[PDB]
């Protein structure tokens, strides 16, 4: 799956 | 719509874009994968996270 990379 | 890169991001799969602060990503489309976008950078199309970028308006 794909996470939601963090700033 | 075009987007401007605000934070560096490195691809983790061959279908993501490696993008750098200040770069403009062209012809950007919102995808089903939530938090992800698809557009063109230096001739190549791929996906990149939406909170690393800002829509040009």
């Amino acid at each position: 799956p794909l996470p939601r990379p963090r700033v | 719509v075009d987007y401007i890169v605000e934070y560096d991001y490195d691809a983790v799969h061959d279908d993501e874009l490696t993008i750098r602060v200040g770069e403009i990503i062209r012809n950007v489309k919102k995808l089903q994968e939530e938090g992800w976008l698809e557009g063109e950078l230096n001739g190549r199309r791929g996906m990149f996270p939406d909170n690393f970028v800002k829509e040009i308006k």
